[PDB]
C-alpha cells in the first residue's frame, strides 16, 4: 500500500498450530542443512504430536511503525535569561539523533530508513539561586528558529537574523501546551543512511562515516522577553516521532556502549554474562535451600 | 462562536499520541522514492532469523569464540551431560545477546515457539547419535538421560545433514510469559546426552564442537513497549 | 470528504470504529499508520535461489 | 451483544402484578424445599388476591457496569518541591487497587472481572509553612510516568529514566483540567483475578493470594521545574473509572474490616447489630410515649 | 479556526462522567476473552438469591450459629409470639448484612415484593402449624395471634414440604421507599405465631430450630448510587 | 460515520436521542455502556438439573 | 458547502487529499494558492515576432 | 458546548503558516484588475532568461565593463587557456550575481542543466575555433587541450551565428545539489581553449573580446526558501 | 441526527431558523422548551358543568 | 440546515463562497445583513406627481 496514510484494515494473525499425528517415513524436516544461509521453517508439528489450536495473536505492535512511533528525547540544553556571556543568552545544536541513546540505538537496527518525523518540544524555566529572590517577572515567551546549512547565524539574543523573514520559527509561551510540528522526508538522498563505510574526499580521506552524511542544519532558540532582574534559566528538551516509516536490511542491535556523537567507536565488551558451567541450571522446585 | 468543553487530557503531552499537526514546511517536494533491497517490515522478520546461541558463556570465554562452541568427544562419557540451559529467551546470559533476544527487551511479553538449531562441525568421518530434551517446567532439570528421554526429544544422527532442529512448542498456563520472566512464568530447559557416544576413526581429531542457533518459529509475538535495559548513558555528545 | 476504518479490538471476543479526516496541505501532517501490518520474513530467512523443501535431505 | 461500545437499547422493565382472585386446589406455590438448593419463584400473585398493576420500574442503575463505572481514589501520596531527603521529591507506588477501600469492596464482590480504565488524576500543591513565606514561583508542570514491571526505575528527580523514550509519561501544568487516559485490559490471564487461593511456588509455599497474580508495575510522579525557593509540597490523587466491564462469580460482600492491602486477613467481627428480643418491634404510632 | 465559547463546567472533573479519551497505549493487543461459568449481570441477580436472616440477633449470639435460629416448642406455647421483625431491608439489623441487605446499601431508593422462605428442621416425626403474618403500617405490631391474623398471611403445615414462603406483597403510598427508611416510607412487620403447637411422639426432642431465608421478587429493583456506610478506614496500605 | 441511539427516559410519561462518534482508534477510548441491560437470574437462583415447577410438590 | 482537493505528495513513490471549508465573508480572508502551478517563460526567453525555430541558423 | 482537546502548536506563530483570518475591512470593493504586458509566475521563469556572466572577475575590474569580457586574440596562445572557472551557480563569484544566481540564493538546493552561451564580438573578417569543454567532478581542472577534450564538449566555429552554446547536462549522484555548494555535492568545471588560433586580414584589430550568458535549461528547479546573504542593514529606516 | 425548527420572529413584518444537536444522553441535559405554546383557561374560568352560553340570561 | 451564498469579490477580475449555519433561537443574534443591496433615489430626487420627462421643457 501507500506508506504517508493514517489508516490501513487487516489483522496480523500468527500461524495456528496444525494438528499432528505419529509418522514412519523418509521425511527429515528436522535435519537441515545450515550450511546454505537458509534458516529452517520447522514448526512444532514437524517434530512432537500437537493438537490445533486456533491462534489469535497478531504481530501488530512489532511492526516498524509501531516500534520508531514513539517521540523520544533526542537533545536538550540551557540558556539564561540574563548573563554576561552573551553566549549563554541561547541555545543553539546540530540536528542529529546521535546524542541521546534509546533514539539512536532504535534506529541503529536498520542501515537506511525515511520517514517523516514529529518534533515536539518541553521547555522548561527555573529562577536561579540567590541571595534576593523577589521578582515579579511576566510569562517567558520563546523562540525556537531553525537554520538549514547554509542561513545566517546568529551572534547574539538580539541579532538581525531573529527576524525569520524565512527560516521557520516558532514563538511560544510558557503555560501552554508544549509546540509541536511536523518535518518531511527531507534528505538530499532517498532514504537518510544511518551507516556509512565512506569518506568526505575523494582521495579516500577526510572525515570518516556518518558525518559527512548529515547537514541538516542547526536550531537556535532565545527568549524573546530578554531581561528579568534577577538571573534565570531555562531548558529547553527536543522530541522526534518519526512517522510514516520504511526501513531496509536491518542489523545486529548495537551490543558495545557509544563513546561519542561522531563514530561508530567502541571498547571491547562481553558477548553476554558468564554463568557457572555449560550445564548449570538453577534448581527452583525445592522446598527452599 | 461554537460551544466546546475542554476534557481531562488537555495540552498533555503524550509520548505515544498520534495526532496529525502543522508541516513546517508547505509543499516541500520529498526526493522519489528508490526501490532499496532488504526491506524490513515488522521486528519479528528479524527474530525469525538464525542467530548462533553462546552456549559457552562461561567464564573466560566471555570475549573469545569460544563461547560459541559446545564441546563434544570420542570415547565414554554418557554420564557425562553434554550442556544444558533455561528456556529464558530474553533474560538468561544464553539468550539475551540473541537476535531474537535483543528483540525481545524492547518488549515486556512474549509467546511462540522456538528453533533450536544444532549443527555438528568435527571431520566428516566422525560419527555419533545425541538426544535433545526439553522439559516443561514443574520439576527439577533432568539430570540424567534416563530423566530426559521423559520429555519433549529428538535422538539427532550425525550424517551428511549436519544439522539438527529441536523446536520448543508453546506450552505454557498463558498465553504471554514475561520477557523479564519469573517462575510463575517459567518455561522449563532444554539438556543434552551421548546417545550413543563419538565413534571416530584413526588419523581423525578426537574431539570437535556442536553450535547452536536460535529463532522464532512462525506462533512467535511479542507485546507491551518498554525500553531496553542494555543501552545507557552518563552524558550528552552521547 | 472522510474516512472510516476499524478500531483495533479491545476487552471482549459497528461501533468498533473510527473516523477520520485530514485538516492539513502535506503528507507529513498526516497521523502514523499504525494498521498497516504486512510481513516478508523470506528476504532474510531463506534468501537462498534453489528452492529448499525442508522435509527432503537439503543436500545428497 | 459487543461489550466494548459506547451504545445498545432496551429498557430494564421489571415484572407486572398478573391480577389474581381466589384459590382452592392441589397447588402449592408457597410450599417448596430449600434442600435442593434453589431459590422459590413466588411471586404476590401467588399467595394473596393481587390487582393487576403495569410496572413501568427498571433496573438500569443496578447493571454491573452502571455500578462499577463510577470514578473512585484509589491512590494519594505526597512529593516535593525541594528537600534534602531526594526520595521525598518524588512519588511512586505499585499499581494496585487494594489500598482504598470503598473501591476494593466494590470490586470484590465478583471473583473475576474484566475491563478497560479510565484513569483521572488529581494534583494539588501549597506552600510549606515557616517563616519566611515570600517567593513568586512560576506555574508547577508535573510528570507522571508509569513502569511496566521490569523496566529502569527512577534513582532521583533528575535520572536519565524520565527520558520515557518508551514508557508512557503524562506532563501536566496546574489550573488546567486534571490529566486523563483510558488503559485497555492488561492482564496476562482471561481476567482480572480478585481472589486466589493459591500460591506462587510449585511447592505449596512461597507468597499466598492477589498478590502473586498481581505484577503490574508502577507509577512514578516528580515535578518537573524542580526548585523553588522556599519549600512546597504536591499531592497526586489517582482515580479508578472501570468501563467495558464483565464480572463473574458473585461472592458475599466484605463483612469485616480490611486489614492490610496484601492479604485478605480480618479479625473476628459480629454477623450484624444486636436488638432486645427476637420479638422486639419498636412502637411508632403512640400519643408520643 | 472554528467558532467556540465553552460553557460552565468545562474543565471540571465528576466523578460519573462518561467521555471518550485518548488510550496511553495504542494498539494494545488485548488476551481473549473466556466463556468462565458464572456470569453476573446486574446486582439484582444476587439479590434474588436467598441467604440466611439472622432472626434471633439478640446480644451474646452475635458471633455464633444461633443468631440464624429461630427456637420454637412442644406444649402450650399459643400465646408466646415465636418471633416478630420490622420490614426494613436495608436498615434493621436483621436484614442490613443480608445478601438483599448489602446490596440495598450501594442505593438510596427500593422498591418491590420479598420473598421470605421459613424451613422447619426438627425431625421427620415433629408436626405442626405456624401463622405467618405481614401488617402493612399504621398501627403497632400484633401483639396477639387474633390481631395478627387480620393482616395478609399464610397457615403454614409442617410435612414433607419442609418449606413455606411468606411473600411481602409490595403495599406503599409511594413508588419508592429509602434505604435509609423512615416513618414516613414505614413497611411494616412479620410476626409469627403458634396456629396449632408442636407435637412430637416420643423419643424425639421437644425442641428445634425454623430458620429464614430473604430474597428479592422479580418486580423489586433499586435507585440512586450512594456509598456502603459498612466499610471503613483510617489510613492507606489500607 | 456516527451512531444516533436513544436516551434514558426523563420528567415526563423524537428530541428524545442523541448522536456519537469515536474519535479514538482504541476501543478502550470509548465510553462507558451504560445502556446494556440483560438479565439471567437464573444461573444463581435455580441452578438444579430437573426443572422445579413450583405450584406442584418439589419432593414427594 | 466545502472542497476536497488533493494533497502535496510526500515521504513515498485516497487518504492523500484533505478538505476546506471557508468560514469568512471577504475572499482576502482565505489562504493563499500555495497549489497554482502555472508557466509561460517566452513573455521573457524568446519575445522575438518572426518565430526562432533553432536547430536552422537564426540569420542568413 | 461541543468537547475539544488542544494540540501541541495551540496558540504559536509560524511565519510559513496557511490559514483563514477575518478581514478588517468587510465588503471593501478592490479596484478592477488591470492587464498589464509581462506578468510574471515562478520565478524560473528569471532563471531561465540569459544574463551577461562577469568571467574577467578579477581584481580590478570589479567595477568596470571589463569582468565581463573574455580576452581572445591573433597570434600563437594555444598553450594558454583562454578562462576557466567552477561550476557553483549559487556560489562562485563568476555566477552568483547573475540572474541564475541571485534566484538560487533564495533557496537551499538545486538541479538540472545550465546553458552558457558565448558570443564573439570581434570584426567580421576575424576568425576561429575554440574548444568550449565541461569535466564532470573527480579530478583536477584539465591544465590542457589534450585533457579538456576527453570531457564533455563542443568545438566552436565562429561564423554569421555569432553564438555558441555550450550546454551542461546535470550529471550527479544525487537529484539535488546545496547552492551553498560543497565538495559532496561538486559540480566540475567548465574550461576554453584555442582549437586552432583567431586569423585575422591585415586593418582590422588583433585581439578582442567574447562575452558569456548563462541561462537554466527546462529541467532546472530549486527548493527550500531561506533567505539572502546578499542583503543586510544595520537599523531601521532601512 | 439533527433537528431544525424555526426562530421567535423579531425586528421585521429561510434564515429564520436554527439547527439543534443533543450531545448528552439524558433528556435532563437538554435545553427548555421554550418553545411550546399551548393554553386551557377553561380549567379555572368556567369550571361549570351545564355549558354557560352567555348571551343568555344565565339564570331563569 | 445550513446556508451557502456568495462571497464579496477581491484582489481578481466556485471557492467565491461561505457557508453559514445559525446557532441561536433569536433572530436578533445573527450577523449583519451586509449583502442586501436595494436602492431607491426617487424616494427623495423626483418626488413629483405628474412624470417630469426632461429632454422636454418641464414647464410651458
Amino acid at each position: 500500500g501507500d506508506v504517508v496514510e493514517a489508516v490501513e484494515n487487516a489483522v496480523a494473525r500468527v500461524a495456528d498450530t496444525i494438528g499432528s499425528g505419529p509418522s514412519n517415513s523418509q521425511a527429515v524436516p528436522a535435519l537441515t542443512a545450515v550450511e546454505t544461509g537458509h534458516t529452517s521453517q520447522v514448526t512444532p508439528s514437524d517434530t512432537v504430536q500437537t493438537r490445533h489450536v486456533k491462534n489469535y495473536h497478531s504481530r501488530s505492535e512489532s511492526s516498524i511503525e509501531n516500534f520508531l512511533s514513539r517521540s523520544a528525547c533526542v537533545y536538550m540544553g540551557e540558556y539564561h535569561t540574563t548573563n554576561s556571556d552573551q553566549t549563554k543568552l541561547f541555545a543553539s545544536w546540530t540536528i542529529s539523533a546521535r546524542r541521546m541513546v534509546q533514539m539512536r540505538r532504535k534506529l541503529e537496527i536498520f542501515t537506511y530508513v525515511r520517514f517523516d518525523v514529529e518534533v515536539t518540544f518541553v521547555i522548561t524555566s527555573k529562577q536561579d539561586q540567590g541571595t534576593q529572590l523577589g521578582q515579579d517577572m511576566p510569562p517567558l515567551t520563546h523562540q525556537i528558529m531553525y537554520i538549514p546549512p547554509g542561513g545566517p547565524i546568529p551572534k547574539s539574543v538580539t541579532d538581525y537574523t531573529w527576524q525569520t523573514s524565512t527560516n521557520p520559527s516558532i514563538f511560544w509561551t510558557e503555560g501552554n501546551a508544549p509546540p509541536r510540528m511536523s518535518i518531511p522526508f527531507i534528505s538530499i538522498g532517498n532514504a537518510y543512511s544511518n551507516f556509512y563505510d565512506g569518506w568526505s574526499h575523494f582521495s579516500q580521506n577526510g572525515v570518516y562515516g556518518y558525518n559527512t552524511l548529515n547537514h541538516m542544519g542547526q536550531i537556535y532558540v532565545r527568549h524573546v522577553n530578554g531581561s528579568s532582574p534577577l538571573p534565570m534559566t531555562s531548558t529547553v528538551r527536543m522530541y522526534f516521532k518519526p512517522k510514516h516509516v520504511k526501513a531496509w536490511v536491518p542489523r545486529p542491535p548495537r551490543l558495545c556502549q557509544y563513546k561519542n556523537a561522531s563514530t561508530v567507536n567502541f571498547s571491547p565488551t562481553d558477548i553476554t554474562d558468564k554463568r557457572n558451567s555449560i550445564t548449570y541450571i538453577p534448581d527452583t522446585v525445592k522446598p527452599d535451600v | 462562536g461554537l460551544p466546546v468543553i475542554n476534557t481531562p487530557g488537555s495540552n498533555q503531552f503524550l509520548t505515544s499520541d498520534d495526532f496529525q499537526s502543522p508541516s513546517a514546511m508547505p509543499q516541500f517536494d520529498v526526493t522519489p522514492e528508490l526501490n532499496i533491497p532488504g526491506e524490513v517490515q515488522n521486528l519479528m522478520e528479524i527474530a525469525e532469523v538464525d542467530s548462533v546461541v553462546p552456549v559457552n558463556n562461561v567464564a573466560g570465554n566471555l570475549e573469545t569464540m569460544d563461547i560459541y562452541r559446545i564441546p563434544v568427544q570420542s570415547g565414554n562419557h554418557q554420564s557425562s551431560q553434554v550442556f544444558g540451559f533455561q528456556v529464558q529467551p530474553g533474560l538468561d546470559g544464553v539468550f539475551k545477546h540473541t537476535l531474537l533476544g535483543e528483540i525481545l527487551n524492547y518488549y515486556a511479553h512474549w509467546s511462540g515457539s522456538i528453533k533450536l538449531t544444532f549443527v555438528f562441525c568435527g571431520s566428516a568421518m566422525a560419527t555419533g547419535k545425541f538426544l535433545l530434551a526439553y522439559a516443561p517446567p514443574g520439576a527439577n532439570a533432568p539430570k540424567s538421560r534416563k530423566d530426559a528421554m521423559l520429555g519433549t526429544h529428538i535422538i539427532w544422527d550425525v550424517g551428511l545433514q549436519s544439522s539438527c532442529v529441536l523446536c520448543i512448542p508453546w506450552i505454557s498456563q498463558t498465553h504471554y510469559r514475561l520477557v523479564q520472566q519469573d517462575e510463575y512464568t517459567s518455561a522449563g530447559n532444554v539438556t543434552c546426552w551421548y546417545q550413543t557416544g563419538i565413534v571416530v576413526p584413526a588419523g581423525t581429531p578426537t574431539s570437535c564442537s556442536i553450535m547452536c542457533f536460535v529463532s522464532a518459529c512462525n506462533d512467535f509475538s511479542v507485546r507491551l513497549l518498554k525500553d531496553t535495559p542494555f543501552i545507557q548513558q552518563a552524558a550528552l555528545l552521547q | 470528504g472522510a474516512q472510516v476504518s476499524t478500531q483495533k479490538t479491545g476487552a471482549h471476543e459497528s461501533i468498533i470504529h473510527y473516523t477520520n479526516i485530514n485538516y492539513y496541505k502535506d503528507a507529513a501532517s498526516n497521523s502514523a499508520n499504525r494498521q498497516d501490518f504486512t510481513q516478508d520474513p523470506g528476504k532474510f530467512t531463506e534468501p537462498v535461489k534453489d528452492i529448499m523443501v525442508k522435509s527432503l535431505p537439503a543436500l545428497n
